[PDB]
């Protein structure tokens, strides 16, 4: 899901 | 492609009230990513919650979510004034995201039959070969309201339309302007305009209508 | 405090192409989804793509695919939305939309959901010409017709594109009054009416004046609506 990439990135 | 269906699009309740708005998805919705948002005429939307049922700051406590799956519900314990606005329902449970066409909460009054106005062209515009007539349905209440223009006893179709105000803030009404616009030359060639307008408050449909030419 | 500011409304021919920027300020822009959605006149949402700064990954809806180029300017914190082989249909406000933080502050964990917009920018897709109207009297007595109230008003005929306002006796008069949405007619020309109920034994004493204005042709217009 496109949604969820920004939260990944924001866990790095 | 998932479509979001949000039943009724109309809700008729009163400030203090408790409202209740569905949002039904075609296909189940990924990790319950569904969102409502809040939108008042001519402005931009505001979120109200995301993830089914969470909150963010600055959203009244009386707004919650809850459900999952393909079946969600917006719950306002109890309406204030400025609540009475449209709904809007969003899954971004895919990277395709989408709205639901948006609940309308209005405020349910009393039944308000319309005062009903009929204004005949003027002569500056007749002037220039064209012939607006039009109709006004004044502060009514509910909203459903026929409007059926008659020239010399012919009922009129594709040359008119109609505009409809918003639920005025202080009396709850609405009212509707109706436009039937001829040619002058066709005008010219009936003498009487009419204006029938059939409404829950009227006991039997209301006419104005004027002889071209008093 | 996210604040995002759109570039103003637009004229745009069929066929041709539309760059809507938007500028935020306030939290972190390279990080944050930032999407672009739209609402034709009485229509309602309709997201149409949006992009993450930082990785530069696009996300388009379908029915936008190759014809849709959204972009992000990280030296500015602007995002820009460009939509080419305009149709009529397209005519509609647009907005951008960022994602929200959890909790508190813009920081946070991403949300997915749309927690702050831009005011909206009015993309109207025409061939139709700038053109002021022409305001025609709707004068009162039809025996006033009901009660001892009289409705009177200005028919404010043919202009482009929208907006237009319009205001009684310069704001004076506030009561009673209705302008009704323009409606879109098949010329391409919008026509609206503004009407106002009053007490019919002032129809021989008040003075009713409508101001309408048409910015975008700079036209300014006095009516006086007489029995």
């Amino acid at each position: 899901n496109w949604f969820d990439i920004t939260n990944a990135l924001w866990r790095r | 492609e998932i479509v979001l269906t949000q039943s009724p699009g109309t809700q008729s309740l009163s400030p203090g009230e408790r409202a209740t708005l569905s949002c039904r998805a075609s296909q189940s919705v990924g990790n319950n990513k569904l969102a409502w948002y809040q939108q008042r005429p001519g402005q931009a939307p505001r979120l109200l919650i995301y993830g089914a049922s969470s909150r963010p700051s600055g959203v009244a406590d009386r707004f919650s979510g809850s459900g999952s799956g393909t079946d969600f519900t917006l719950t306002i314990s109890r309406l204030e004034p400025e609540d009475f606005a449209v709904y809007y329902c969003q899954q971004y449970g895919q990277s395709l995201s989408t709205f639901g066409q948006g609940t309308k909460v209005e405020v349910k009054r009393t039944v308000a039959a319309p005062s009903v106005f009929i204004f005949p062209p003027s002569d500056e515009q007749l002037k220039s070969g064209t012939a607006s007539v039009v109709c006004l349905l004044n502060n009514f209440y509910p909203r459903e309201a026929k409007v059926q223009w008659k020239v010399d006893n012919a009922l009129q179709s594709g040359n008119s339309q109609e505009s409809v105000t918003e639920q005025d803030s202080k009396d709850s009404t609405y009212s509707l302007s109706s436009t039937l616009t001829l040619s002058k030359a066709d005008y010219e060639k009936h003498k009487v305009y009419a204006c029938e307008v059939t409404h829950q408050g009227l006991s039997s449909p209301v006419t104005k209508s004027f002889n071209r030419g008093e | 405090q996210v604040q995002l500011v759109q570039s103003g409304a637009e004229v745009k021919r069929p066929g041709s192409s539309v760059t809507v920027s938007c500028k935020a300020s306030g939290g972190s822009f390279s990080t944050y989804a930032l999407s672009w959605v739209r609402q034709a006149p009485g229509r309602g949402l309709e997201w149409m793509g949006g992009v993450i700064p930082l990785l530069t990954i696009t996300n388009y809806a379908p029915r936008f695919q190759g014809r849709i180029t959204i972009t992000a300017d990280r030296s500015t914190s602007t995002a820009y939305l460009e939509l080419n082989s305009l149709r009529p249909e397209d005519t509609a406000v647009y907005y951008c939309a960022r994602e929200g933080t959890t909790g508190w502050g813009w920081l946070g964990k991403p949300i997915g959901a749309f927690a702050h917009w831009g005011q909206g920018t009015l993309v109207t897709v025409s061939s139709a010409s700038t053109k002021g109207p022409s305001v025609f009297p709707l004068a009162p007595s039809s025996k006033s017709t009901s009660g001892g109230t009289a409705a009177l008003g200005c028919l404010v005929k043919d202009y482009f594109p929208e907006p237009v306002t319009v205001s009684w006796n310069s704001g004076a008069l506030t009561s009673g009054v209705h302008t009704f949405p323009a409606v879109l007619q098949s010329s391409g020309l919008y026509s609206l009416s503004s009407v106002v109920t009053v007490p019919s034994s002032s129809l021989g004493t008040q003075t009713y004046i409508c101001n309408v204005n048409h910015k975008p042709s700079n036209t300014k217009v006095d009516k006086k609506v007489e029995p």
